[PDB]
C-alpha cells in the first residue's frame, strides 16, 4: 500500500481524463476553464463528469459539494482537500 | 439539511436523484459495457421530457421517479471503502492523534525532536498573534444579531489569517 | 455555577408559558416543541422527537460530533442511550417489514415442518442388522459377568 | 513497602505455609487406613457411622 | 516411594518391535540422540542434589492422634465432652472425604489404562465404587451446611428406624 | 488479633503527631507494615477456628476478609488524594484519622464471638461513613444520599437486635460455639417465622436485596471514592459474613419459611442487569454491577450446601476486588474530565494509552475471565443452585449474558472509538493512578494461582 | 432406491419393517444349514484393544494389518493387500446381509399373498 | 500497483499449497481406522458426488 | 409502479416518498429558514468557544447536563399515580416474580415428591 | 516413556517465551515479529515428532499434576490427554498458524 | 525524504512506570527466588520415618518443607 | 544457534528435571494407554509367547 501523490501529476490525471472524455472540444480546454459558462454542456452531463472523477480515484464525493466544481483547477483544490496532496 | 442553504431546490433534489440511480445501476451492473448502454438509456429517459417546465408535472414526474427508483434498487450498493458504511469508514481513526496534544510530554523527549517543536512554537505564536482584534471584531461586526448562515467571510479586510481557522487547518493527514 | 432554572420541572400547560420557554430553553421551534403530553409516568416537560434520528442524518454534513450526529445544541433525544450507531438500525429497508417477517415466518415454519416429515419418514438401505457374534457383544456390553449368558446367535444364509 | 516486601513476601508466606485445614495429613491417613482395610478384608467405608448396638430407639 | 498394595499397578505388558522395515527407523537415531542430550547432564545435575541431600538429612511424621471416645457417651450439654467427640467426627469426615477420592483415582486410573475397551478389565473397581459410594450417600449426604456431628446421628436415627420398620412390614 | 488491634489504636495519633507535608509517608509505611502483620495471621487448621482473648476467633470466613480489609485500608488511604490536597490541615487530618476509626470498627466486626458486640460494632461502621460521605461527596444530593442511608439501615437493622436479645436471654450466652453445640431446632409456629423474618430482614436490608435496593447507588455515586470503596466492598461483604454466621439457627424452619426471597433475589437479578445496560453516569453502573452480584450471594446463602458457601465466601471476596478497582478507575476518569457523565469523554485509546490494558484486565474480571475468582464464585453458585433446582438456570445464564453485555457496553462507549477533540485538559496518565491499578490487579491474580486459601470454613 | 419408494408410496405391507428383521423364524429356509465359524478367537480378540462395533466379523484380517501396519510404519504404502482383503471380506458380510432382507422380504410377499389369497 | 516481489508471501502461499496437495493424503492415509467403512455402494451413490459437482 | 411502502415502528420513511415535502407552503419554508438560524447560532457560539486558545477545560455543554438532569433524577417530579401508572406497575413488579414462585413451587413440590418416593436415581449424587 | 511427554510439554510451553520477552522488554524490538515467527516454527518442528510416534506405535497418555481446590469428593489439577484427536489436531493448527505469521508480517507491516 | 512526523500520544510516563515495577519487584524477587532455590536444594526436604518408640516431638517436624 | 540451543534445550532440560523426579512422587499422575499386542507377539519384557492366530479359510 504505497500510492504517492503529487500535486502536477494529479492535475495531469485530471486533465488527461477530462480531454479523454469525447463531447467537449480539445482545443479551448485550460486548466482553470469553466464547464457550463464556456464550455456550454449542461448540468447532467457535469455531474457524469463529477461521477467518472470519483470511479477513477476511489473516494465519493458528497452532493454538498457537487455544486460547485465547475472547472478543473477547483477539483484538483478539491481533492488535494481529501487526500491531503502536499508535500 | 446542509450548511449554506436552508434547504434543497427541486433540481438539487432531481439531480441527487439522478446520482444515486446511475451509482445503483453500476451496482446492479456487471462487465461495465452493457452499464454504459444502460446508463444511456437512463439518460434518454431523462431526455425523454427534460425540457418542460410545468413545474408541477415536474413535481408529478419527481415522485414517480422516486417510486421507479425505490421499486428496482440495490440491496447492498456499491459503496467506495472511504464512504459512509464502507470498506474503510475511517479505517485509521485509530491513528488519528489531535494536535491540541503533543505538548504533554517529557523536555528530554522534547529535546529529541528540536526543529518540529521550535516551529510548533512558531505556530502558535501565529495563532495567539491574531486571535482577538482582527478575528473576533470581524465575527461581532460584520455579522447581523441573528447570524442566518454559517459561511464565515475570509479576513479581505486587511492582514492576517481568516477568521477561526485552528481546528480545521490542524487536522490529520487521513492516511497516517 | 449553573442557574436551577435550565433544568425542567412541571409539565407543559399552559399554553403561553411553557410553551414559549420550551422554545427559549430547549432552542427549537415554537410550534414543534411537542411534550409527551402528561402520561403521568413522569418524564417531565421534554420534547417528543421522531426517534429514529442516527441512521438518518447523512453523513457529510460534517457537524461536530463525527459518530454521535449531533450539533453541540439540540433537545438531545430522550431514548438517546438506545440509538445510537452500533445499537439499533432503523435505515428503511429495501423491501418492507411485513413482507419481510412473513417470508422469514413462512420459511422457517416449512423446513421445521418437513423436518417433521422427515423424522416419521427415515431412510434405510436394503441391510440387515449388524451380527455380533458373542450373545449380541455379550460380556462387553455393561456388565453381568457370569449372570445370564442368554443364548442369542448368528446363522449362516 | 507495597511489592517488594510485602506483595512478594506475601506471596512466598501463603506459597507454602503448613497443610492449610489438614490436607496432606489427611492424603496420608487416608493412604494408611485404605491399606489397613484391604489388607484385613473388612468392608471400606463401613456404613452405620455410629454403632447400631449403642441405641435405644423409640417403639411402638 | 508409593504404597502399591494401596495403589495397584496392573501386570506390565510391552511388546518388542520388530522390523521388517528398511527405511529405516527415525525413532531409534531420536531416542540415542534424546538419552544422550537430555537424560544423562540432568541425571548428573540430580546425583550432585542428592550428595546434597545425603549431606545432612532430616525426618518429618505423621501426626498421630488418640481416640476420644463417643458422641453418644456425652450428656445433654457438656461441651467439653462433645467439643473432643464432634473434632473427632471431623477428623473422620476429612479423611473419609479423601477415601473416596482415592477410589475416584482408582476409577480414572482403570479408565486409561484400559483404553478403548472400558467395559471389561475395570468391573471389580466400578463395583467397589458403587459401594463406598452407597456408604457415603446413605450416611453423610443430605446433612447441608451446618454439621455438628449431631445432625449426622439423627439421620442415623432416622435412617435405621426407616429400616426397622421396614423389616417389620416384610418380616 | 490484640496485637492486630492495638498498632491501629496507636496509628491515630501518627497523623496528628506528625507535621504538615511528612503525614502521606508515615500514614502509607504504617499501614502498609501493618498489611504484612496482617497476613501473618493465617494459622488456621483442621478441626477447630483458633479462639482467644475470648471475646475473639477466626474462621476462614473471617480470615480471608479480615485480610482484605487490613490490605484495602492503606490502598484506600493513598486513593484519596488530588481532592483534598487543597483542602485544608485540619480536615485532612480529620478525614485521614475518621477511615482510621473506621478500620477499627470493622476488624471488630470481623471478629466478634458475642452477637451484640458484633451488632454494636456493626452500627459502628455505620456512623463514620455517612460523615465521611456526607462532608466529602462533591456533588448535591449527598446530604439526601447520607439521609437515605443511615435510615435504611438503621430502621432495618434495628429489630434484629431484640431478636438476639431475646435469644440471649431464652438459651443462654451467646457464643458463636455455644449458638452451636447447643442449637435446639426451632420448630414453625408464627413466633419462630417472625424471629427468623426479622434477623434475615435486617441483613436484606444491608445487601441490599432487590426491594430495598434504592439505599445503594445514590451513596455510591455522591461519596468521595474512600467513602464509595469502603462502602462497597467492605460493607456489603460485611452484611454478608453476618448473614453466613447467624443462619446456624433456625435451621428446620428456613427451608419452609425461606422461598420468596429467592423468587425476589433472581428477578431483581435479571432486572438489576437489565437496568445496568442503559443508565448515563458511569458510576452507577458498578453499583448496580455490585447489587447483581449481591443478589446473586442471597440466592447462595439462602440454599445451604457448601458448594454454596464456598462459591458465595469467594463471590464476595472477588467482587469487592473488583467493583472497588473500578470504582477507582471512574475516579479516575472523572479527575481527568469534571464531569460524571459517560458520553461525553469518549475516546481514551490514544490518549492515556495504558490505561485501556487496566479498563480492559478489570472489566475482563467483572466478565468472568476463564479462570478468575469472579468465575469461579459464580460457577460453584450455579452449581449449588441447579441442585436446589433443575430450572433456576435460565435466570443464572441469563444474568451472565446480561453481565457480560453491560460489561462489554461499559468498556466498548466509554473508552473506545473517538476522542470527541474539544476537550484538551487530560494529562498523561500519573504514576499514582497506575500504581493503584497494580495495587488492585496483584492480589486478584495471586488468588487466581492458588484459591483454597479464601474458601469457606465448610472446605 | 424404488423399494423405498414403494414402501412410502403403496402397500406398506409387502416391505418388512425395518431394524424389527427376524420376524420369520430361523432354520425355516436353512434346514441343517449354520456354522459361524468366527475364528477371531475372543480372548485375543479383548485381549487386543479394538473397539466396540470393531469386534465384528472378519476380524482376523483386521488384526493382520495391524500387524503389519505396526510392524511397518514409515513403509508408507507398504500394507495394501490385506487391507484389501478386509475390505472384500466385509463386503461379503454386506452382501450376507442384503440376502436375510431379501429372504424376509419374498418370505413376507409370498407366504403372505399366498396365505392371504387363499384366506 | 500491482506487486507481489516479496519472498514472504510467495513462502507463505508456496508451503500452503504443498500442505493442500500432498498432506491431506498424508494425513488420511495412516490414519489408525477408528470406524467401520461402510465401501459397497450401489450405482448412483458414489457417482453422486461427482454428478452434483459437475452439474 | 410499487406497493407504497409502509412504514414501522423499526422501517423508517425515508425522504423520498414522505410526500409530505411535495406540498410546501409559507410556514415550511419559514420553519427551515428560522431552524437555519438556530442552527447557525449554536454553531458560532460553539465555534466561538471551540477555537479559543485560552480554553483549558471542557466546552462545557449545557444540553447534554440538561438530559442528564432530565432521564435521571428529575422522574420523580413529576409524578402523580394514575390508573396507567399504576396498573403498569402492578404487572411489571409482581407478575413475574408470582410467576417464578409458582414455578419453582411446582418444581421443589415434584421434587420432594419423587424423593418421598424413595425411587430418585441417586446412584451417586454426593455433591448436592 | 520420558521422551513422549517431554516433548508435548515443551511444545506447550515453548508458545511461553513471547510473553515474557515483551514482559522483559522494555525497549522497541524490530524483530518481535521475527522472534515469534521463528519460535512457532520451533514449536510445530518439535511437535510433529510425537505424532509420528503415536501412529508409529501410540502410547497413549495423560498427564495431570498440580491439584488446586481439591475441595470435597472431587478433585481438579491441570490435567491434559495425548489421545487420536488431541495429537493429530495439533500440528495442523500449528502449520497453519505459523503461516499466518508470516502473512501478518507482509499484510499488517505499516502498522 | 520520505519519512514524516507521526503524532504519538505520548510514551515516557507509561514507560517510567513499567520500568519502575520489573525493576522494583526484581529488586526483592531475584533475591527471593534465589534464597528459596538455595534453601531446597541446599539443605534437601525432609524424611518420612515413623514416629519412634518413646519420642515425643513438638509442632514442627511435620513439614516437608524446611522453611515451612 | 544461541537461540536453538535455549529454545530446544533449556525448558526441555527443566521440564525433563520436571518429569521424573517430582512427578512420579505423585503416585497416580502420568499414565499411558498401552500397546495392543497380537497373537503374532511376545513380550519384550520378560519374555513369554502367545499362541498365533488360527485358520484362515474361506477367503
Ligand atoms: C419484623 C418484626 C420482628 C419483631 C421481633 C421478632 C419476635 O420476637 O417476634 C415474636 C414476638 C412475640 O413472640 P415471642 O418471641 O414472645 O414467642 C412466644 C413465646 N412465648 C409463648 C413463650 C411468649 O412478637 C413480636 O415481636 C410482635 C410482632
Amino acid at each position: 500500500d504505497a500510492p504517492p501523490l503529487t500535486l502536477e501529476g494529479i492535475k495531469d490525471r485530471v486533465l488527461y481524463v477530462l480531454k479523454l472524455y469525447d463531447k467537449i472540444d480539445p482545443e479551448k480546454l485550460s486548466v482553470n476553464s469553466h464547464f457550463m459558462k464556456d464550455l456550454g454542456l449542461d448540468s447532467l452531463d457535469q455531474v457524469e463528469i463529477i461521477m467518472a472523477m470519483e470511479d477513477e480515484f476511489g473516494f465519493e464525493i458528497p452532493d454538498i459539494d457537487a455544486e460547485k466544481l465547475m472547472c478543473p483547477q477547483e477539483i484538483v483544490d478539491y481533492i488535494a482537500d481529501k487526500k491531503d496532496v502536499y508535500e | 439539511f446542509l450548511p449554506s442553504a436552508a434547504y434543497l431546490t427541486h433540481q438539487q433534489k432531481v439531480l441527487q436523484l439522478y446520482k444515486r440511480a446511475l451509482r445503483h445501476l453500476e451496482s446492479r451492473c456487471v462487465h461495465r459495457d452493457k452499464y454504459r448502454y444502460f446508463a444511456c438509456l437512463l439518460r434518454a429517459r431523462f431526455d425523454e421530457h427534460k425540457n418542460e417546465k410545468d413545474m408541477v408535472k415536474a413535481t408529478q414526474l419527481l415522485r414517480e421517479a422516486e417510486k421507479e427508483f425505490w421499486h428496482g434498487q440495490h440491496p447492498q450498493p456499491y459503496i467506495f471503502p472511504e464512504s459512509p458504511g464502507g470498506t474503510s469508514y475511517e479505517r485509521y481513526e485509530c491513528y488519528k492523534v489531535p494536535e491540541w496534544c503533543l505538548d504533554d510530554w517529557h523536555p528530554s523527549e522534547k529535546a529529541m525532536y528540536p526543529d518540529y517543536f521550535a516551529k510548533r512554537e512558531q505556530w502558535k505564536k501565529l495563532r495567539r498573534e491574531s486571535w482577538e482584534r482582527e478575528v473576533k471584531q470581524l465575527q461581532e461586526e460584520t455579522p447581523v444579531g441573528g447570524p442566518r448562515t454559517e459561511a464565515l467571510p475570509p479576513a479581505r479586510k486587511q492582514g492576517d489569517l481568516p477568521p477561526l481557522w485552528w481546528h480545521i487547518v490542524t487536522r490529520p493527514r487521513e492516511r497516517p | 455555577s449553573h442557574i436551577t432554572k435550565d433544568m425542567l420541572p412541571g409539565p407543559y400547560p399552559k399554553t403561553p408559558e411553557e410553551r414559549a420557554a420550551a422554545a427559549k430553553k430547549y432552542n427549537m421551534r415554537v410550534e414543534d416543541y411537542e411534550p409527551y403530553p402528561d402520561d403521568g409516568m413522569g418524564y417531565g416537560d421534554y420534547p417528543k422527537l421522531p426517534d429514529r434520528s442516527q441512521q438518518e442524518r447523512d453523513p457529510w454534513y460534517d457537524w461536530d460530533h463525527p459518530d454521535l450526529r449531533l450539533n453541540w445544541g439540540e433537545p438531545m433525544h430522550w431514548d438517546l442511550d438506545m440509538y445510537i450507531r452500533n445499537r439499533v438500525d432503523t435505515s428503511p429497508t429495501p423491501v418492507n417489514w411485513n413482507l419481510m417477517c412473513k417470508h422469514l415466518f413462512g420459511f422457517v415454519a416449512f423446513m421445521l415442518f418437513m423436518f417433521w416429515v422427515g423424522e416419521t419418514y427415515p431412510t434405510y438401505q436394503p441391510v440387515g442388522p449388524k451380527q455380533y457374534p458373542y450373545n449380541n457383544l455379550y460380556l462387553e456390553r455393561g456388565g453381568d459377568p457370569n449372570k445370564e449368558p442368554e443364548p442369542v446367535v448368528h446363522y449362516e444364509i | 513497602f507495597g511489592f517488594s516486601i510485602v506483595l512478594v513476601l506475601g506471596s512466598t508466606f501463603v506459597a507454602y505455609l503448613p497443610d492449610y485445614r489438614m490436607q496432606e495429613w489427611a492424603r496420608r491417613e487416608a493412604e494408611r487406613l485404605v491399606k489397613y482395610r484391604e489388607a484385613h478384608g473388612l468392608p471400606l467405608m463401613e456404613s452405620n457411622c455410629f454403632d447400631p448396638s449403642k441405641i435405644q430407639l423409640p417403639e411402638d | 516411594s508409593w504404597d502399591k498394595d494401596v495403589y495397584p499397578e496392573p501386570p506390565r505388558r510391552t511388546p518388542a518391535p520388530s522390523p521388517q522395515t528398511s527405511l529405516p527407523n527415525p525413532i531409534t537415531y531420536l531416542t540415542k540422540a534424546f538419552d544422550l542430550l537430555v537424560d544423562r547432564p540432568v541425571t548428573l545435575v540430580r546425583e550432585f542434589i542428592e550428595r546434597q541431600h545425603a549431606k545432612n538429612k532430616y525426618y518429618y511424621y505423621h501426626r498421630e492422634f488418640r481416640r476420644v471416645p463417643d458422641i453418644t457417651e456425652c450428656h445433654e450439654k457438656d461441651v467439653l465432652c462433645m467439643f473432643e467427640a464432634e473434632m473427632q467426627w471431623k477428623r473422620d469426615y476429612k479423611v473419609d472425604q479423601e477415601i473416596v477420592n482415592i477410589i475416584q483415582e482408582r476409577l480414572k486410573a482403570c479408565q486409561q489404562r484400559e483404553g478403548e475397551s472400558h467395559r471389561q478389565n475395570c468391573a471389580k473397581e466400578l463395583q467397589q465404587f458403587t459401594q463406598v459410594v452407597k456408604a457415603y450417600q446413605d450416611r453423610y449426604h443430605d446433612l447441608g451446611a451446618h454439621y455438628s456431628a449431631r445432625k449426622c446421628l439423627a439421620k442415623q436415627k432416622q435412617r435405621m428406624l426407616a429400616e426397622r420398620k421396614a423389616t417389620k412390614e416384610a418380616a | 488479633m490484640l496485637k492486630y488491634i492495638i498498632p491501629t489504636m496507636m496509628l491515630m495519633p501518627l497523623t496528628w503527631l506528625s507535621k504538615n507535608s511528612m503525614i502521606w509517608i508515615n500514614t502509607t509505611l504504617h499501614s502498609l507494615l501493618i498489611s504484612l502483620t496482617s497476613l501473618l495471621l493465617l494459622n488456621q487448621f483442621g478441626d477447630n477456628s483458633l479462639n482467644f482473648s475470648l471475646t475473639f476467633f477466626s474462621d476462614s470466613l473471617s480470615t480471608p476478609l479480615l485480610i482484605l480489609t487490613m490490605w484495602l485500608l492503606p490502598l484506600m488511604l493513598m486513593a484519596s488524594q488530588h481532592h483534598l490536597s487543597k483542602e485544608n490541615l485540619a480536615r485532612k487530618k480529620l478525614f485521614i484519622s475518621m477511615l482510621i476509626l473506621l478500620q477499627l470498627f470493622l476488624i471488630m466486626t470481623f471478629t466478634a464471638t458475642e452477637l451484640i458486640f458484633f451488632y454494636i460494632m456493626f452500627e459502628a461502621t455505620l456512623v463514620p461513613t455517612l460523615i465521611i460521605i456526607t462532608r466529602w461527596g462533591n456533588q448535591t444530593e449527598r446530604l439526601n444520599a447520607g439521609l437515605y442511608f443511615l435510615f435504611y439501615t438503621l430502621a432495618g437493622s434495628l429489630p434484629l437486635l431484640v431478636a438476639l436479645i431475646y435469644i440471649q436471654n431464652t438459651m443462654g450466652s451467646l457464643n458463636f460455639l455455644i449458638l452451636q453445640y447447643w442449637v435446639q431446632p426451632m420448630p414453625n409456629s408464627w413466633s419462630n417465622t417472625f424471629m427468623w423474618l426479622a434477623c434475615m430482614m435486617a441483613f436484606m436490608v444491608k445487601m441490599p436485596l432487590y426491594g430495598l435496593h434504592l439505599w445503594l447507588p445514590k451513596a455510591h455515586v455522591e461519596a468521595p471514592i474512600a467513602g464509595s470503596m469502603v462502602l462497597a466492598a467492605i460493607l456489603l461483604k460485611l452484611g454478608g459474613y453476618g448473614m453466613m454466621r447467624i443462619t446456624l439457627l433456625l435451621n428446620p424452619i428456613t427451608d419452609f419459611m425461606a422461598y420468596p426471597f429467592i423468587m425476589l433475589s433472581l428477578w431483581g437479578m435479571i432486572m438489576t442487569s437489565s437496568i445496568c445496560l442503559r443508565q448515563t453516569d458511569l458510576k452507577s453502573l458498578i453499583a448496580y454491577s455490585s447489587v447483581s452480584h449481591m443478589a446473586l450471594v442471597i440466592v447462595a446463602i439462602l440454599i445451604q450446601t457448601p458448594w454454596s458457601y464456598m462459591g458465595a465466601t469467594a463471590l464476595m471476596i472477588a467482587h469487592g476486588l473488583t467493583s472497588s478497582m473500578l470504582f477507582c478507575l471512574a475516579n479516575s476518569n472523572y479527575e481527568r474530565v469534571h464531569s460524571r457523565t459517560m458520553i461525553l469523554a469518549r475516546g481514551l485509546q490514544t490518549l492515556l494509552p495504558l490505561m485501556a490494558a487496566w479498563w480492559l484486565l478489570a472489566s475482563l474480571t467483572n466478565l468472568a475471565l476463564p479462570p478468575s475468582i469472579n468465575l469461579i464464585g459464580e460457577l460453584f453458585v450455579v452449581m449449588s443452585t441447579f441442585s436446589w433446582s433443575n430450572i433456576t438456570i435460565i435466570l443464572m445464564g441469563l444474568n451472565m449474558v446480561i453481565t457480560a453485555l453491560y460489561s462489554l457496553y461499559m468498556l466498548i462507549t466509554t473508552q473506545r472509538g473517538k476522542h470527541t477533540h474539544h476537550i484538551n485538559n487530560i494529562l498523561p496518565s500519573f504514576t499514582r493512578e497506575n500504581a493503584l491499578m497494580s495495587l488492585h490487579m496483584l492480589p486478584l491474580l495471586l488468588l487466581s494461582l492458588n484459591p483454597k486459601i479464601i474458601l469457606g470454613p465448610l472446605y | 432406491g424404488a423399494h423405498l419408494a414403494r414402501r412410502y408410496l403403496g402397500d406398506a405391507s409387502v416391505e418388512p419393517e425395518p431394524l424389527r428383521m427376524p420376524t420369520f423364524p430361523p432354520d425355516y429356509g436353512f434346514p441343517e444349514r449354520k456354522e459361524r465359524e468366527m475364528v477371531a478367537t475372543q480372548q485375543e480378540m479383548n485381549d487386543a484393544q479394538l473397539v466396540l462395533q470393531q469386534r465384528d466379523y472378519c476380524a482376523h484380517y483386521l488384526i493382520r494389518f495391524l500387524k503389519c501396519k505396526r510392524d511397518s510404519f514409515p513403509n508408507f504404502l507398504a500394507c495394501k493387500h490385506e487391507q484389501h482383503d478386509w475390505d472384500y471380506c466385509e463386503h461379503l458380510d454386506y452382501v450376507k446381509r442384503m440376502k436375510e432382507f431379501e429372504r424376509e422380504r419374498r418370505l413376507l410377499q409370498r407366504k403372505k399373498r399366498r396365505e392371504q389369497r387363499e384366506a | 500497483n500491482i506487486n507481489e516481489n516479496n519472498p514472504f508471501l510467495i513462502n507463505s502461499i508456496k508451503r500452503l499449497l504443498i500442505g493442500s496437495l500432498f498432506a491431506g493424503f498424508i494425513i488420511s492415509n495412516n490414519i489408525p481406522p477408528m470406524t467401520i467403512p461402510q465401501m459397497t455402494m450401489p450405482h448412483y451413490l458414489k457417482m453422486t458426488a461427482l454428478t452434483v459437482t459437475i452439474l | 409502479s410499487f406497493p407504497k411502502y409502509e412504514p414501522s415502528r423499526l422501517a423508517s420513511l425515508p425522504t423520498t416518498l414522505d410526500p409530505a415535502e411535495y406540498d410546501i407552503s409559507s410556514e415550511t419554508r419559514k420553519a427551515q429558514a428560522e431552524r437555519l438560524a438556530i442552527r447557525s447560532r449554536l454553531k458560532r457560539e460553539y465555534q466561538l468557544q471551540y477555537n479559543d486558545p485560552s480554553r483549558r477545560g471542557v466546552v462545557e455543554d449545557p444540553a447534554l447536563i440538561r438530559w442528564t438532569c432530565a432521564r435521571s433524577a428529575n422522574v420523580y417530579p413529576n409524578f402523580r399515580p394514575n390508573t396507567k401508572t399504576s396498573l403498569l406497575g402492578a404487572l411489571f413488579g409482581i407478575g413475574p416474580l408470582i410467576f417464578w414462585y409458582y414455578v419453582f413451587k411446582t418444581d421443589r413440590d415434584r421434587k420432594e415428591k419423587l424423593i418421598q418416593e424413595g425411587k430418585l436415581d441417586r446412584t451417586f449424587n454426593i455433591s448436592y | 516413556m520420558n521422551l513422549f511427554s517431554s516433548l508435548t510439554l515443551v511444545t506447550l510451553i515453548l508458545l511461553t517465551m513471547p510473553i515474557a520477552a515483551i514482559n522483559f522488554n522494555t525497549h522497541k524490538f524490530t524483530n518481535y515479529p521475527l522472534y515469534v515467527k521463528t519460535t512457532i516454527s520451533c514449536a510445530f518442528i518439535t511437535s510433529m515428532i510425537p505424532t509420528m510416534m503415536f501412529i508409529h506405535t501410540g502410547q497413549e497418555m495423560i498427564i495431570s499434576n498440580w491439584h488446586w481446590l481439591t475441595i470435597q469428593t472431587l478433585k481438579l489439577s491441570l490435567s491434559f490427554k495425548m489421545d487420536f484427536f488431541s495429537m493429530m489436531f495439533v500440528p495442523v493448527a500449528l502449520f497453519v498458524t505459523w503461516s499466518i505469521m508470516e502473512f501478518s508480517m507482509w499484510y499488517m507491516h505499516s502498522d | 525524504g520520505k519519512r514524516l512526523f507521526i503524532i504519538k500520544p505520548s510514551g515516557f510516563y507509561d514507560k517510567r512506570f513499567l520500568k519502575l515495577l520489573r525493576f522494583y519487584i526484581l529488586l526483592t524477587g531475584i533475591p527471593v527466588v534465589i534464597g528459596i532455590t538455595l534453601i531446597n536444594v541446599f539443605i534437601g526436604e525432609a524424611e518420612l520415618a515413623e514416629i519412634p518408640e518413646g519420642y515425643v516431638p513438638e509442632h514442627w517436624e511435620y513439614f516437608k518443607h524446611p522453611i515451612s | 544457534s544461541i537461540f536453538a540451543f535455549t529454545h530446544v534445550l533449556i525448558p526441555v532440560w527443566i521440564i525433563h528435571y520436571y518429569l521424573k523426579y517430582h512427578v512420579t512422587t505423585k503416585p497416580y499422575t502420568i499414565v499411558e494407554k498401552k500397546p495392543r499386542i497380537f497373537p503374532g507377539d511376545t513380550i519384550l519384557e520378560t519374555g513369554e509367547v502367545i499362541p498365533p492366530m488360527k485358520e484362515f479359510p474361506d477367503q
